[PDB]
């Protein structure tokens, strides 16, 4: 059965850059676009950004431009979400989410079809 | 989703270029009626066929 | 890439006049790449020119 | 020649007359400008002194 | 903070109807049809609910619904129950290539 699954909770330190990782079980990592949304501690969701595995491509928000960037390894089957120059305002639990479905036509990247979620993590830095 | 760009190229005029692709890279093409295409290339060949 | 099956055009770098004749400035621009050709006789990678 | 009895009327702002003399005044300053040298190399930076 | 504008409790009884408005504008609601809604439990992960305006996953009921409306779209529940009294957030396409949510209704049933 497909599931999401990420690495769990995490602890840094103010400033310091933080490399969260996403497993993607069970189905094939090169046909869904992947969706990374922020949810600050019992907050609403903010959105991240996505990355297509097969093409290897991604877009972060304006709101994180030049601070956020996604990277994979399929040998792995590991999402990763880069995040540099941390703030205490990214105070937050980081989920990863199975998109809408790849083709070499149509155009699937913002689609907001969110399927399935990663169990995420709660960054502990204050 | 391309997006122009301008560059100046001399006095009073001026070179439009892609600059950038917003969102993801796909591929362009030309889509025909299945069926269709078929009777009618059938069609065809029910009056080509008289001189051949 | 590894055979990506979607065709990324070439993002290529070049000079042009800014707005005295004297003075010059890099600017890029994303080209097709059917319009785009290899200039050296050797096996260089690093250099194009227009197809015109 | 004075016309001796003319029932007429005249407006001087709808005329087309004077909108023909302006096409004919500007396509002919156009002509007028053909056949003389058109600068260009002057847009080359120009180093004043800095006179007060 | 969200650009979409959205309620944030809806309180009742088990049984009832709603209507909870997310609203947009011309740039991300009213252009396109890329809607959705999102339930969201107490501390659990966000479930989808609403696509794509109105359609429905699996494990999802007829309980639940929604439409469009020009620069505002809503979610419609109906038959309530007390077990899905969770967070609500709407989602949706907003231009460039950018997913926008919006909204914290906790739906309240006594
Ligand atoms: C020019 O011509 C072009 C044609 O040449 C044309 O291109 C076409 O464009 C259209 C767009 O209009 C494209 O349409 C989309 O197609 C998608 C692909 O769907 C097909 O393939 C899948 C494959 O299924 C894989 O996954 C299952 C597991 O789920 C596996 O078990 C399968 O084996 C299979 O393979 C994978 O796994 C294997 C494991 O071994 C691997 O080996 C393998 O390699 C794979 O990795 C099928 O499932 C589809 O069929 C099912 O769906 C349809 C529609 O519902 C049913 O009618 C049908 O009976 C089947 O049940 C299909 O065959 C579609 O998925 C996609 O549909 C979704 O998105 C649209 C919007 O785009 C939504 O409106 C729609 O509701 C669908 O939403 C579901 O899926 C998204 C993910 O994409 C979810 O996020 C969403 O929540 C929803 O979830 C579903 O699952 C939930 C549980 O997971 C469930 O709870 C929900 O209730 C729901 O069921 C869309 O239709 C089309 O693909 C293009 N064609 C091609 C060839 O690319 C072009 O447009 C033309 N252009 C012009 C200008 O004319
Ligand atoms: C294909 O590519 C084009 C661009 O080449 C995309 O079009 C852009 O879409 C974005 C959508 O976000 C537009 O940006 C938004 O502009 C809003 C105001 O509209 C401007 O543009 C129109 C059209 O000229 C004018 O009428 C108007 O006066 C403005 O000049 C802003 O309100 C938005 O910002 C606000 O909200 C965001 C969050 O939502 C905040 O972060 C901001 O701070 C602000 O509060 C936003 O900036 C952009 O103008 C569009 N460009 C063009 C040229 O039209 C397409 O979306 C893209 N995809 C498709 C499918 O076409
Ligand atoms: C296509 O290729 C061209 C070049 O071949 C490329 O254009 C260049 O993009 C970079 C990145 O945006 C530009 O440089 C930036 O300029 C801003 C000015 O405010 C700086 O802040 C940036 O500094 C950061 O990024 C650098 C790396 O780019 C870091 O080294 C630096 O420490 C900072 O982190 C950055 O310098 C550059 O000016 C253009 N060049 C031209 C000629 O326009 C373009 O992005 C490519 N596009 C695609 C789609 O591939």
């Amino acid at each position: 059965q497909v599931q999401l699954v990420q690495s769990g909770a995490e602890v840094k330190k103010p400033g310091a850059s933080v490399k969260v990782s996403c497993k993607a079980s069970g189905y094939t990592f090169t046909d869904y676009y992947i969706h990374w949304v922020r949810q600050a501690p019992g907050q609403g969701l903010e959105w991240m950004g996505w990355i297509n595995p097969n093409t290897g491509r991604t877009n972060s928000a304006q709101k994180f431009q030049g601070r956020v960037t996604m990277t994979r390894d399929t040998s792995i089957s590991t999402a990763y979400m880069e995040l540099s120059r941390l703030r205490s305002d990214d105070t937050a639990v980081y989920y990863c989410a199975r998109g809408g479905w790849i083709g070499l036509y149509y155009d699937s990247s913002g689609y907001p079809n969110f399927d399935y979620w990663g169990q995420g993590t709660l960054v502990t830095v204050s | 989703n391309n997006t122009r760009k301008s560059v100046r190229i001399g006095p009073g005029q001026t070179f439009y270029a892609t600059g950038d692709i917003i969102g993801d890279i796909k591929q362009a093409h030309c889509n025909i009626s299945e069926e269709k295409w078929n009777d009618t290339l059938q069609k065809v060949g029910i009056e080509l066929q008289k001189h051949f | 890439v590894k055979n990506g099956t979607v065709e990324e055009m070439k993002n290529c770098s070049f000079n042009t006049t800014t707005e005295i004749r004297d003075k010059e400035k890099k600017e890029y621009a994303l080209f097709y790449k059917p319009d785009i050709v290899p200039l050296s006789e050797t096996n260089n990678t690093s250099e194009y020119r227009l197809i015109n | 020649l004075v016309l001796g009895n003319v029932t007429e009327n005249f407006n001087m702002w709808k005329n087309d007359m004077v909108d023909q003399m302006h096409e004919d005044i500007i396509s002919l300053w156009d002509q007028s400008l053909k056949p003389c040298v058109k600068l260009t190399p002057l847009c080359v930076t120009l180093i004043c002194s800095n006179a007060t | 903070q969200s650009a979409l504008t959205q309620p944030a409790s809806v309180s009742g009884s088990p049984g009832q109807s709603i209507t909870i408005s997310c609203t947009g504008t011309s740039y991300d609601v009213g252009s396109y049809n890329l809607v959705s809604w999102y339930q969201q439990h107490p501390g659990k992960a966000p479930k989808l609910m609403i696509y794509e305006v109105s359609k429905r996953p699996s494990g999802v009921s007829n309980r639940f619904s929604g439409s469009k409306s020009g620069n505002t779209a809503s979610l419609t529940i109906s038959g309530l129950q007390a077990e899905d009294e969770a967070d609500y957030y709407c989602c949706s396409y907003a231009g460039s290539s950018t997913v926008v949510f919006g909204g914290g209704t906790k739906l309240t049933v006594l």
